[PDB]
């Protein structure tokens, strides 16, 4: 199936 | 007690009696572009600088990067005549000896010891395994570490930049990392793994998918193993060779080989040229800012008086005394938060530890990443009240008298406490000045002080020649004997740093057992870091075990690197593996916001020199920066303080004064200070030429672990409504008592009608509140029910809220899900006894009260554990009113607790696991019956221990 994916995600460093 | 070992001498190559002073900024920059040393140490050190002078001497510099050459370079002329911190041409490595008479003289001979810049040569194998990966293999980055469907990293790399990435965790992942596991598979056959349970249709994205592998460093691939801890040009040619067929990087690699075998045999001044070549060979294979490292040893041997070892194992003495009175660090505080989310009886997988959503996170103090869910800061306490007021008191006199602070006055203090506990301290590292003062030579501490890292000072020098790899054997040989006898495993994290500049600070030799690598790999035997597991000790000390051997690990980086820019879980290896009290003086903390502090001396030892903060909002319109300064008494040598280094400055020198107007309207930018040092003479003690060198020394000084690996949430967790119902009803502490006498029992009969049974526990944090726990087959129904009984105490005010909430069942605590289910039944049974005590403490017709009822209770507890036999009862107690018998609830607690009984001896529990699981189970009771209190539990013991004597 898309289990080749990776899907890579990068991340940096209410109410009243 | 500390026994000073040979040290490490490090001083100067030029001789500071041959410095010029200088009255303008282009008079400096004539000077040195033609004084022949100072040009090859500008091209080594700082090659970008270097071109930038070369760029104005040209006219091709713009203007306004002009005052940032003109004080980078006066700077650095003042460094390579004044500052003896070892690094490469400016400054010299020697062994340096104690023996009956001192030798301040330098006999020997300066050798260079020349390594490839570590970030140039990454970046070149980084470039090879995208390249060439066809014709390499791979193994995992033990940096990668599954969580839930992502794969993270403790730290991230190739995107060059700030900034964490993690992917998901899928099927292809799963193949192809646990392929490469333990050894190194060809790219072919990695490919081949993946298709042959996919089809060949997939053979594609097979190797898409693993060229995304090798770009983001989920793997690493051969040319790395060995690459930053023992490189040989042997072994790393030779694969090279194998991967380049046409020729690209193999011949210029051989001829910086050449080139730098070449530089090796020239003199310090003479080599400008030849380190040009090498420059211009490295440069083409692939550009970088620096190209070469060169640390010089000389083979010359200072010697130091019998006096002067005294003096300094003194010094040694007195300042790790004072580590006596740090009784609670950041640590501390985090072991208190693991015993409260794990108790004691866990071991935690590491990256489950330091995760902020599913396990404690950091330590307050961390950094990498900082908690991301608020939390205040944690008490510590690292000297006393009457400490600090001593210090407070003995700086307001010494400022009042014009006088220095003699530390000598609290000599007799620290030495004397606690002389009962054993000292954990293995050794230290001391960094010390050596200056004059008054004609007599004097040690100055430097600002950095030292650590307790043994080996830290000289791991970087131990490859560069026998003799050097000899000295820190013998150093580190103290700590890995004591391993050794402690059966522990030593092991040194071997690690590209995150931010790939400072990779030529991380050199060392590995002189332990294993190794724990991260962005590289060795040839050592090698720990994975998701099989390390945390618990604490029999008395209360973190320690760190592999789950696959159950070896006991203490981890090493000895080097002088950063501790404090790790990512927490490497930092807290680090940290855990010392003793974590060295660190932070009184002095330091106590006088640190004062804009002046006198010296600071102990025993001809100056501690700490003269210091002043001068702030950018005093130079005003009718005070200049001269009369500030002389307003404020600085001497006429002093040194401006910028981090890592210092400038020596005059007021005579009228260059001198422009540095430091600059510096003081840079502070007046960030409406902050800088930070003034007394000056001392330190140019004419160690010599060669019967010249001076500036010279620095650094001096150093010298069970039955039971726990069992935590158990998954989704085995321990009760979800709501499944097995279990958990309420915590939110009922204040003089109202507990009254809900458990008129509510309780109204629920305990509505749950009995449904066939189940309850307990419920008393606990503050955040408010206070009951945990009530019901077990049953309707619980929906029974929810339903005991809502009409709630309401009524939410109408009467006696409870405010509840939620209902996951039962976190404590399995390890209570033997495994067996024996926790039949403690369950005890403490279901324990809670139908409480509102009939409580209601008999309450009568007065009875006059029993609750302190009579307490210790029965606790009688007959041990009575029902150990079947009446009371020699039994008080081997348990050393270590730490007739019906309510004959009542009808407590015969069904007797049954509960000889069938726990049972079953523990069934399963051959050993002893002392018997023993700490009747504690909690009386523990709990007494949570029930009486407060959450703490020690009053215990000091029923006492009492229960004088009864049953009288047994007898």
């Amino acid at each position: 199936t898309k289990d080749f994916n990776l899907d890579l995600v990068c991340v940096s460093k209410t109410x009243i | 007690s500390f026994k000073a070992q040979p040290f490490l001498v490090r001083n100067t190559i030029l001789c500071p009696n041959d410095k010029r002073s200088f009255t303008e900024y282009t008079q400096v920059i004539e000077t040195v572009s033609k004084n022949k040393v100072f040009l090859e140490q500008l091209l080594l050190a700082n090659p970008k600088l270097y071109d930038v002078m070369q760029k104005y001497n040209a006219g091709l510099l713009k203007k306004k990067r002009v005052k940032k050459l003109f004080e980078s370079i006066y700077k650095y002329y003042k460094r390579s005549y004044l500052r003896s911190t070892p690094f490469g041409l400016f400054s010299e490595t020697s062994i340096g000896v104690f023996s009956k008479s001192s030798q301040y003289k330098l006999m020997g001979k300066t050798t260079k010891g020349i390594r490839l810049d570590t970030q140039w040569l990454i970046r070149l194998v980084h470039k090879m395994e995208v390249d060439f990966s066809k014709k390499l293999s791979f193994t995992r980055n033990n940096a990668n570490y599954k969580f839930g469907d992502r794969v993270f990293q403790v730290y991230t790399i190739n995107s060059s930049e700030l900034e964490e990435c993690n992917i998901k965790y899928t099927n292809v992942y799963q193949i192809i990392s646990e392929f490469c596991e333990n050894d190194y598979q060809k790219y072919e056959d990695i490919c081949e793994t993946v298709t042959l349970c996919y089809g060949d249709e997939y053979r594609e994205l097979s190797e898409q998918y693993l060229g995304s592998l090798i770009v983001n460093h989920y793997l690493i691939s051969n040319l790395q193993k060995d690459l930053l801890s023992d490189f040989s040009w042997n072994t790393f040619l030779t694969k090279v060779e194998a991967i380049d067929e046409d020729k690209k990087y193999i011949i210029p690699l051989k001829k910086v080989q050449k080139f730098i075998q070449e530089y090796s045999e020239i003199e310090i001044g003479e080599g400008i040229e030849k380190l040009k070549e090498i420059y211009q060979e490295m440069s083409q294979i692939l550009e970088n800012d620096n190209y070469i490292q060169i640390d010089l040893i000389s083979d010359s041997e200072i010697n130091f008086d019998v006096k002067q070892k005294q003096q300094l194992e003194h010094l040694a003495e007195f300042l790790g005394n004072t580590t006596k009175s740090v009784r609670r660090t950041y640590l501390d505080d985090y072991k208190d938060k693991f015993i409260e989310k794990y108790g004691v009886d866990q071991e935690v997988q590491i990256t489950e530890l330091f995760d902020s959503t599913f396990g404690i996170g950091a330590p307050y103090n961390y950094n990498h990443p900082r908690n991301d869910f608020y939390e205040s800061e944690p008490s510590t306490l690292y000297y006393s009240e009457e400490e600090r007021e001593k210090y407070l008191s003995m700086y307001v006199e010494a400022v009042k008298n014009h006088n220095v602070i003699n530390l000598d006055d609290l000599e007799s203090h620290y030495q004397k406490m606690d002389l009962e506990k054993k000292s954990e301290l293995q050794g230290l590292e001391l960094f010390l000045n050596l200056a004059k003062e008054y004609e007599k030579d004097i040690f100055i501490l430097g600002d950095i002080v030292g650590n307790n890292n043994l080996g830290g000072a000289s791991g970087r020098f131990s490859a560069l020649s026998p003799e050097l790899t000899s000295y820190h054997r013998t150093i580190v040989d103290s700590v890995e004997r004591e391993n050794e006898n402690k059966e522990i495993t030593s092991c040194e994290i071997v690690f590209l740093p995150e931010n790939i500049r400072h990779a030529n600070v991380m050199h060392t030799s590995i002189m332990r057992r294993k190794v724990l690598p991260f962005f590289t790999s060795t040839s050592h035997n090698e720990v994975l870091l998701t099989n390390i597991y945390i618990g604490i000790d029999e008395k209360e000390k973190f320690y760190a075990r592999d789950i696959s051997t159950q070896e006991v690990l203490k981890f090493y980086i000895t080097s002088m690197y950063n501790k404090t820019l790790f990512s927490n879980e490497l930092r807290f290896l680090y940290e855990i593996s010392l003793d974590d009290k060295f660190g932070n003086l009184p002095w330091e903390l106590i006088y640190r916001d004062f804009d002046y502090i006198p010296r600071l001396v102990f025993d001809e030892i100056v501690i700490s020199p003269a210091k002043w903060k001068i702030w950018g909002r005093d130079v005003n319109s009718k005070m200049t920066i001269r009369e500030l300064i002389q307003s404020k008494e600085i001497p006429k040598e002093f040194y401006i303080v910028n981090g890592d280094n210092k400038v020596y400055l005059s007021q005579k020198n009228p260059l001198d004064m422009e540095i430091l107007e600059s510096a003081i309207k840079k502070s007046s930018k960030r409406k902050d200070f800088i930070e003034l040092q007394e000056y001392f003479e330190d140019e004419n003690i160690i010599n060669k030429g019967e010249k001076g060198r500036v010279a620095d020394v650094v001096v150093p000084f010298i069970r039955a672990f039971i726990r069992e690996k935590r158990v998954s949430v989704e085995r321990r967790e009760k979800l709501p409504f499944n097995e279990w119902l958990y309420l915590k009803l939110y009922i204040s502490i003089n109202r507990q008592n009254e809900f458990l006498l008129s509510y309780l029992p109204d629920i305990q009969k509505i749950v009995a009608n449904l066939g189940g049974n309850l307990f419920f526990l008393r606990y503050t944090d955040p408010k206070p509140h009951i945990r009530l726990r019901i077990k049953c087959s309707d619980l929906f129904l029974a929810y339903g029910s005991i809502l009409e009984i709630l309401k009524r105490s939410r109408k009467n005010r006696i409870m405010s809220t509840f939620d209902i909430s996951i039962y976190d069942q404590e399995v390890e605590r209570y033997g495994g899900f067996d024996t926790l289910e039949l403690s369950e039944a005890i403490f279901c049974a324990d809670s139908k006894i409480i509102p009939n005590l409580l209601t008999l403490i309450k009568d007065t017709n009875n006059d029993w009260k609750v302190d009579d009822v307490s210790i029965l209770v606790n009688y007959l507890y041990l009575k029902c554990f150990f079947q009446n036999d009371n020699k039994k009862i008080l081997n348990f107690l050393n270590l730490v009113g007739d019906q309510i018998f004959y009542d009808k609830n407590f015969k069904e607690l007797k049954h509960a607790i000889k069938n726990l009984f049972l079953k523990m001896i069934a399963q051959d529990f050993e002893l002392q696991k018997v023993y700490s699981i009747i504690d909690s189970i009386i523990h709990v009771h007494n949570n029930r019956l009486i407060g959450i209190e703490r020690d009053k539990e215990k000091l029923i013991y006492y009492t229960l221990q004088r009864l049953f004597v009288s047994e007898e």
